[PDB]
């Protein structure tokens, strides 16, 4: 709201517009784009290796991060992997990011 | 010494000044005048069926928030019944509230609003206070060039509300002085020039920041707040303010906020007038039917988690919780203008105490909260 108000004040207007809100949304989104500046199957094979050598459908997320880091990867890579195969309905991340559960 | 938009001072603390003013024939008026049309309005509204919701709604008419949070502030304003024994020994009715929870909530506005509605108050930060700055000190007067004694933060807050923000960021030396103010409502000073006991009859309203980014439902509460577990039990109400992502709550909050940047409730004047009337005239006294329920509730609360006491998972129950139930029942009775505390008051008090700590969603073995069950 404050950013849209600032842009409106720069046009010397009285009403606030929608092109002003779009400019604020593009700034808030652009602020964090250096984090996405650059693997999915290789991390998938690693995660399924440690589900076997365990037994159950649950798997602590903290251990996943630690094991994947030692192999050598980036945290962006892991995030891209979890989401992608979360949309293919293979697993879901429950308990606010604490455990990983494979659907059947 | 009056204002339409603020509350009237507590007559329970200035009894002899009222007597002295009449003997001195000074017509400085301390309390406000009530005409009979307005007093008729008072009982006309006090008869309303939805008094409790209406009062809670008009407390902060610009803070879209749970009514449970607002009801605690409303009952804090009324305060418990002050009792005086004729063999020495004073029991007071001050309520103490803690607002823990994620950042990016409206806790900060509640403290400001309460600062500005109570007649006497001081606003303190966490890492900006000293024991000397809270109790007393000696200073040089540039007029007479002599040394005089001056009051501190907590003594200036006598008969009012003191708001401590960022309580968790405060040193153990500064937290030491609050124990006596939360136990006996006094302070004892033995310094060069002064050896005496001072009256600090103040209400405490504190907000604390959780460790790390956000509140973690997977850990117990004692591991989320950087405060010794024994200190957490001195507060009458502990409010866990949790953030959940839910589409109809978000929609309502966004519409609420956007409606303010364009161009029923009780206005400020009438709310303050009603509260002052109630705080001035009526005095509630408890009955046996309430005593039965109070004892039953305390025993039930203690029996719970009897095994989970060695491990600090939940907040262990003490006698201060019994006294908290007494105080809240008396405050709810004072609201609605009764002189009798019936069973409904105790049931409402226990309901509120459990609802604040979110005990309707906590696993008594691990200390974890199911967020699927925390509804807005």
């Amino acid at each position: 709201i404050r950013l849209s108000q600032a842009l409106a004040k720069l046009r010397l207007a009285d009403m606030v517009d929608i092109d002003d809100v779009e400019e604020a949304l593009r700034l808030v989104r652009v602020s964090k784009e250096s984090l996405y500046q650059e693997p999915t199957t290789k991390i998938f094979t690693i995660i399924k290796k440690m589900l076997q050598e365990t037994g159950k459908n649950t798997l602590s997320y903290e251990n996943i991060v630690k094991t994947v880091r030692l192999r050598g990867f980036t945290m962006l890579q892991l995030s891209n992997c979890i989401q992608e195969y979360s949309y293919l309905n293979v697993w879901h991340l429950i308990n606010e990011g604490n455990t990983l559960k494979f659907v059947d | 010494k009056v204002s339409d938009k603020r509350l009237d001072v507590d007559t329970s603390t200035i009894e002899q000044e009222l007597m002295q003013n009449k003997v001195d024939h000074n017509e400085v008026e301390e309390v406000r005048q009530i005409t009979d049309q307005d007093l008729a309005k008072i009982r006309e509204v006090a008869a309303r069926e939805d008094l409790y919701s209406l009062l809670a709604r008009s407390i902060a008419p610009s803070i879209y928030e749970l009514e449970d949070v607002k009801k605690g502030i409303l009952l804090q304003l009324f305060g418990g019944t002050n009792k005086t024994f004729t063999k020495g020994g004073r029991y007071r009715g001050d309520i103490n509230i803690l607002l823990c929870g994620d950042p990016s909530t409206s806790k900060s506005q509640i403290l400001q609003y309460v600062h500005k509605i109570t007649p006497r108050g001081v606003y303190t930060s966490g890492k900006g206070s000293s024991a000397v700055g809270l109790t007393a000190y000696i200073t040089r007067d540039v007029d007479t060039k002599q040394l005089v004694l001056e009051s501190g933060a907590l003594v200036l807050s006598d008969g009012g509300v003191c708001c401590i923000d960022e309580f968790d960021k405060m040193s153990d030396s500064t937290r030491s002085v609050l124990h006596e103010v939360m136990e006996q409502q006094t302070i004892s000073i033995a310094k060069a020039g002064i050896i005496t006991t001072l009256n600090a009859r103040s209400s405490i309203l504190a907000s604390a920041n959780p460790i790390g980014s956000r509140y973690n439902p997977n850990l117990p509460v004692t591991e989320n707040i950087d405060l010794p577990p024994p200190l957490l039990s001195r507060f009458d109400l502990v409010y866990l303010v949790l953030d959940k992502v839910d589409e109809k709550n978000d929609r309502e909050l966004a519409k609420h906020l956007t409606n303010l940047y364009l161009e029923d409730v009780l206005p400020v004047e009438f709310l303050t007038m009603y509260i002052s009337y109630a705080k001035e005239h009526i005095h509630p006294i408890i009955t046996e039917a309430a005593k039965t329920e109070l004892v039953r509730a305390y025993v039930g609360m203690r029996k719970m988690g009897d095994d989970s006491r060695s491990d600090e998972k939940r907040i262990t129950a003490t006698t201060r919780q019994l006294e908290s139930m007494i105080r809240l029942a008396e405050a709810h009775a004072k609201m609605k203008l009764k002189n009798v505390v019936e069973l409904e008051d105790v049931q409402e008090a226990v309901r509120l105490i459990r609802s604040a700590i979110k005990d309707y969603a906590t696993d008594p073995k691990t200390g974890k909260i199911d967020m699927n069950l925390v509804q807005t």
